[PDB]
This record gives C-alpha cells, structure tokens and sequence, in this order.
C-alpha cells in the first residue's frame, strides 16, 4: 500500500532509478479516487529533485490468496505520454496486472519474468 | 577470441538457412537484423566477450530461432 | 439435512435464528414462476431429490481441478 | 551444361549484390583482397550462388572459391 | 475467425513496413504468439490499430470479449492485447530504442538485461 | 500417524455439524487430487492454473513457513527469492486450479512458524527452482531440521527476541547482547504455561477424527 | 540566487544546489576546491565530488536502505553534510571569486 511520502524502490534499468543519489525516491500523489496505491496503480514521484509518474508493481502488503506478497515496495518508471522510461526488467512482475483495467501491456513487454 | 572462427562461421550459416523457411516474419527484416547482430558485436571481442556472444547465439539456433515462425 | 448455501454474510451470531424469504428486489420480481409455488413437499414425492443441489456456476467437489482453457 | 553460363550468371547475382561495388567484376576478382571482403561478407555471397544454382555442396570449398572463375569451376563440376 | 494467419495478412493489406512474429515458449505465461509491427508515422499506426479491431469484431469473437486499444496517448507506440495475441505498433525509432524483438527471442540472454547487475549494502568502512 | 491440521476443529460454540458438512467436502476433493503430508519448514512446489492465460500453468517453489485455516479454507504460505527479490504466496489448499502439490523436501523446522526468515540472512530464504525432490523413507520420523539461521541488523519486522513469540531457530547470541535478551525477559508472562484451562486437548477428537477418515476411503 | 544565500537551502535542496556549484565552478576554471579538499584530477560528478570531501571531514550517518529482500539500515558517507559544508567555503569566498552572471548576461 504506497501512500504520500512513501519510500519507493525503482525497479527498472532506467537512468533516473540508478543507486547514485542514494536518496530514496518518495511518492507525491496516488492516482486513484482513494490515497492508497496497490498493484498496478499509478502513482507521481520525487526523483532527483524531478516529478516522475510511476506504476507499482509489488509492495509488501498482504494482498488476496494466490497472489504474491513481495519484500520490497517496486515501481517502473513511466513516461507522460505512458511509454516506459526504462527498456528492461529483471525482477519478477506478477501476471495480475494483465487483467486489471489499465494500459499494462507496454509494461509486461518490457519484463520477462513473471511470478 | 572465439571458441573456434570457423564456429562463428557455421553460426551464422546455420542462421540464415533457418531463415529461409520463415513465412509469418518479414524474411528480409530477419536477414538484415542477423548481419547488424553479427556485424556490431564480432568484429572487436575478447576471449571472454567473444565467448558469452558465441554462446547466445548458439541458444538461438538450438531454440528454434528463438520462437520466431 | 436442510442446508442452504446463502452468499454473503447474515446478521446475528452463530447457532442464531433467521428469517429467510425470497428477495423483494425489484430484479427478481417473480421468481416464484419456476419454485415450488405453495412448498415443496417431500410427501408427494414426485421424483426423490438429490442429497445436494447446486447452482450451475458452483464447482462442485470431485470434479476436475479448473483449468481456464 | 553452360559453364560460361555460370560465369555471367556468377557474374550476374554478384551484379545484383548491392554491397559490393562492381568497380572491377572480372572472372577473377577475388574477395579476402580485390573486394575487401570478410568471412561473413562470402557466406552470404555463397547463398546468393547457392539460391541461384540451387546450392547441393557444403562449405567444404565454397569459402576456398575466394573468386568467381574458381567458384563457376566449381559450380562447373558439381552439375 | 480471427488467427494468426489472418492477422498477418490484415497489417501485410495495409503496408505495414516491418513485421515480426514470434511463438511465445507456453513456459512463458504472458501470450501464445508476440507480434511486432512498424509503421511510417502516427497517422498510419491509428489507422491499422483500428482497422485490426474493426475486423476482430466483425471476424466472429462472439463468446470472446472486445480488446481495449492502449497507447492512444503515446503518438509512436500502440498496442492492442487479443486473447491469444499481443501486437505492439510503433515508429521505427521507437523499435531501435527498445528493442522488444531481442528480449522475447533470447528470453535471458539479451544484451541488456545480462548488462544489469544484482548488488549487496555492506558498510563504507 | 498424521492428521492433516485444517481437520481439527477450533473451540469454540460452533455445531459439530458444521465441521461434519466440511469434511466431506474436503475429503471429496482429496480424491481428485492428493494432498501430501508437510510440515512448516518443508519446501514444496504447487502448480496453478493461471485465470490470466488460457490452459497454461505456473509452478511456484518456496519454504513452507506458516500453516493456517481451518475446513476447505485451510491455506499455507510458501517463500522464496526470484533474482534477489523475495516472494511469498498464500495457498488455499483446496482452491480448485491447483493443479499438483509436490514435496520436494519433507522436513520438520526447530519452529512451527518460520515468519523470522523475512528478518534472517537470504541464503536462508533462497531455494533452487529446478531442485529434484529428494528420497523420503516411509519408516522413520520427519528429519528435524535443526538449523538455527543469522539474523541481519537489529531493525527487523516484529522482536523475535520477545517471548511470546517463542522462536527456537534464531541465533540470537551472535545478534543480542547478554543485556538485551535479559531486557526482553520482562515480557516474560511465566504463568501463562502452567494454567490448565488454556490448553485445548484435541487428542480424543483427533482420534475419531482418523477412522473416519480412514473408514471413508 | 540560492548559491548566494538568498533562498534558505532547504527548499530547494541542498544537493541540487551543489551541483549547480560545481557545475558553475568547473566552467569558470576556479578550481580551488581541488585544494581545499583533495580532489587529484578533479570531477565533474557531484556524488563522486561529495564522496571525498565526506572522507575529508570523518562523517558518517546510519541511513534506511531499500533493497530486494527488505530495509535495512547501513552506515554511510554523510553526502547532505558534505553538501552544506562544501556551500558553506563557497559563501566564506575561499573557493575562489566567482561572478554567476558572467556567462549568461555578459552584455
Ligand atoms: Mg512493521
């Protein structure tokens, strides 16, 4: 459940998300009726001193049955128009976001494993 | 550099006879593409370097041109 | 043994009386057309029912394991 | 069979060859050289003879030809 | 009905420039077939994009459900998610920049997921 | 002789026969597809059926590390980390597309509860995906795996040094000093072992419980 | 204006502002803070610069870490102290003399 002010781990290949300036990035608003952001549920963020838009993919809040449960709060980074900032990832991405109402299938190009 | 040039050779061979079968993928694309893969990437490498590439290459050829039909 | 399967959630606590009747939603207005209009009485007999009845989108235990072919 | 229609028709789909520069397309230009040619550059080379011809050989001497007249000889007795 | 045979004869119809097919392995969840297709410029991406739904609907798919059209917003890369097939349409640019034909060919040894690299935190000193 | 643990019946005011109308539901469904023995800390591999694909299944790998649940809602959690990144789902055991439960390694932990790995070292949590199962022998006892796993850095999820939580399979010297373990033990609750009426005794209701399971088969 | 001290750092960020310091201190050639802290051939990335001048002055902070497997708190070269320390020589004036306008509105 990301919130306002949350600390967030980029899980993407992308320049911006790189472990220089250690500074965690932190969410700004959640794009949803309710603050509170789950799977697949976009999110803008502050990254070096810069407002990016952000999709979760994972967090570390129990979710319904069969579905996983991850140790880290992950984003990816996405572009205003909606295309990926980053061109590559490798942590496992769970297959619920195919279904969900949203524009997901950019994202599931770009990651290959799925859990 | 490579496991065996002549290796490299009878890889990229292989490639393009494979390709000839193609029908659902754009026959052309796919040779162009291959010589830009070989072309890039063997003309400067390292044992190591040279080794790795090889090595993706030959999973290419093994894993049915890498599901392309 | 005279279960009935109810979705959802019930007012009261367990081992607790209800009252139970057939919806007065107004999208299921007349669905009496197809029950056992006064009751359904075992007396008659007509044909013995079955010691479970389902709903068709139940699975039922001892089928198959769902796959979403 | 024509061997000197081989030699046009080498020379022909050489022709066709847009990578190659046609500055000298003699029956003895020669590749590794004449042409600047790379190991992968004849391979290729090779498939458009192959295609052509029909192939039915293997590497064993197509990578050896390393020039037309060699290579229409070779085509000259596989026929 | 609507097949992958169908489909590459509808965007070969249209001039569709450059057009790649690949058989998901069924190890992989995500889809049975990926397709990657370019086009000259946003105007003729729209256009495929919905003559291809056009024709879905029309091409039975009576007990299968309609397909949303994602990246309107984008104006160099669309993609429409059939049942069984996944077609990504974007500008040639786009295509280089990406590189989606790679990754799903070599599922792990693309060039760019091996140049990632996994860390550990210890202290500085 | 194991009783499966979602077979025993909580206490409570519940009917009996509410429990009566649930197992024949579950030992109906254990004819289709066979459940194996395990315990917390065994490492298991489930094959799902995906809702999202169309007839294409999933396997999941992982340490078993909490068994909960009751009746057909009985559930368990299984862990594991994929390219460093660490995964847990919960299982409902008889959720209709699990496709096969296989015991990869049947193993007894120090604890019946195994949350704390979130807070121990990875190695202890990271388990290979193509492992082949190992041999079990019928006459013997669950080996009792003994390990006792590295904690990381103090901040951890709940105080596994407290001792309601009871853990058994921490090395709590190499992570707490002698002051430390001494400060917890104000939480100690003594008397909570020694009262007799906190102690359910289920060993007359497990009794029934296995003939009638057995005499069903 | 927040190099001279006009805008209290803090919000607009002590970090990007060294940056833009350093950024503004390469080109005009003033590399006086190559001396003042030990630099060698000097740098023109801000978190290698911060990295050194942080060594320079023994300044470690324990700060939260998000990594795959959970949080964890790891002890770290100070690089926000590093930044306020290294405006703070700038404004002192032992960094060298600097005119900000030069280059944009030399007129
Ligand atoms: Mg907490």
């Amino acid at each position: 459940a990301v919130q306002k002010m949350t600390r967030v781990r980029v899980v993407d290949n992308s320049a911006l998300g790189s472990t220089p300036y250690h500074r965690p990035p932190r969410c700004i608003h959640v794009y949803n009726k309710s603050g509170v952001g789950k799977v697949g549920d976009q999110i803008l963020l502050a990254i070096r001193g810069q407002k990016k838009k952000a999709l979760i993919v994972g967090h570390r809040m129990p979710g319904s049955r069969m579905t996983p449960k991850f140790d880290s709060n992950n984003v990816v980074l996405i572009e205003d128009n909606g295309n990926p900032v980053g061109t590559r990832i490798k942590i496992p991405i769970p297959t619920s976001l195919r279904r969900r109402e949203g524009e997901y299938s950019k994202v599931l190009a770009i990651a290959q494993n799925f859990v | 550099a490579p496991w065996s040039r002549e290796a490299v050779l009878c890889l990229y061979r292989a490639l393009l006879r494979q390709g000839r079968e193609l029908r659902y993928t754009d026959r052309d694309f796919y040779f162009a593409s291959i010589r830009r893969e070989f072309r890039k990437n063997q003309k400067l490498e390292n044992l190591e370097a040279r080794e790795k590439q090889l090595e993706k290459g030959l999973v290419f050829l093994h894993s049915k041109l890498g599901g392309l039909i | 043994h005279n279960i009935i399967y109810v979705n959802g959630s019930v007012p009261g606590h367990k081992n607790c009386l209800v009252k139970i009747k057939d919806s007065t939603l107004p999208a299921y207005k007349d669905s009496c057309k197809n029950l056992p209009f006064p009751t359904y009485f075992p007396d008659g007999d007509e044909e013995e029912l079955p010691e479970d009845l389902f709903d068709e989108s139940v699975w039922q235990p001892s089928e198959p394991s769902i796959t979403f072919a | 069979l024509t061997l000197d229609g081989i030699k046009d028709r080498v020379l022909y789909v050489l022709k066709l060859y847009d990578k190659i520069d046609p500055e000298k397309l003699s029956v003895n230009s020669h590749f590794m050289k004449d042409l600047g040619l790379d190991s992968l550059d004849q391979v290729e080379i090779i498939m458009a003879m192959e295609d052509e011809f029909g192939f039915e050989i293997p590497d064993i001497d197509a990578e050896k030809l390393m020039c037309p007249q060699e290579i229409v000889d070779y085509i000259a007795d596989k026929k | 009905k609507f097949d992958i045979d169908m489909l590459v004869s509808l965007l070969r119809q249209e001039n569709a420039r450059d057009i790649c097919v690949i058989q998901v392995p069924p190890e992989m969840r995500y889809t049975d077939y990926f397709v990657i297709g370019s086009g000259t410029s946003t105007r003729h991406l729209h256009a495929m994009v919905h003559y291809l739904v056009k024709m879905y609907k029309h091409l039975k798919c009576r007990s299968d459900p309609y397909v949303k059209i994602e990246g309107k917003d984008a104006d160099d890369w669309l993609c429409v998610d059939f049942g069984s097939m996944v077609i990504h349409l974007m500008l040639p640019e786009t295509r280089e920049t990406y590189e989606l034909e790679k990754l799903w060919t070599l599922r792990s040894f693309d060039d760019q997921l091996a140049q990632i690299a996994a860390e550990t935190l210890p202290e500085d000193f | 002789r194991f009783l499966s643990p979602e077979f025993i019946p909580p206490r409570g005011r519940t009917n009996p026969l509410k429990f009566k109308i649930e197992r024949k539901d579950m030992l109906d469904r254990r004819k289709v597809l066979p459940i194996p023995e395990f315990y917390v800390g065994s490492i298991l591999r489930v094959t799902t059926a995906d809702p999202y694909a169309s007839g294409k299944t999933s396997q999941f790998l992982g340490i078993c590390i909490k068994r909960s649940g009751n009746g057909l809602g009985a559930t368990f959690t299984l862990r594991n980390t994929i390219e460093g990144q660490g995964v847990e789902i919960c299982f409902e055991l008889y959720n209709p597309r699990i496709q096969e439960i296989q015991v990869v390694k049947l193993e007894k932990r120090l604890d019946d509860n195994l949350l704390y790995l979130r807070d121990a070292l990875p190695e202890y949590s990271t388990f290979d995906v193509n492992m082949k199962p190992v041999p079990q022998e019928a006459c013997q006892e669950v080996p009792v795996n003994k390990l006792k796993v590295k904690m990381k850095p103090k901040p951890w999820s709940k105080r596994w040094e407290r001792p309601n939580f009871n853990i058994k399979g921490i090395r709590f010297d190499l992570a707490l000093t002698e002051e430390q373990m001494k400060e917890a033990q104000k939480w100690n609750k003594p008397w909570i072992e020694f009262d007799m009426m906190r102690e359910y005794d289920t060993s007359k209701i497990e009794a029934a419980l296995w003939e009638e399971i057995e005499a069903s088969k | 204006l927040a190099l001279c001290g006009t805008v209290l750092d803090h919000l607009v960020g002590e970090e990007t502002m060294a940056d833009y310091l350093l950024y503004t201190l390469n080109r005009h050639g003033l590399f006086g803070y190559v001396q003042h802290y030990a630099l060698a051939s000097a740098c023109d990335q801000i978190e290698w610069v911060l990295k050194n001048v942080a060594i320079k002055l023994r300044k470690t902070r324990k700060v939260k870490v998000l990594t795959g497997t959970g949080n964890v708190n790891v002890i770290q070269p100070d690089y926000a102290m590093a930044a306020r320390d290294f405006l703070r020589t700038f404004r002192s004036g032992l960094l060298g003399q600097v005119m900000l306008d030069r280059d944009i509105i030399p007129a």
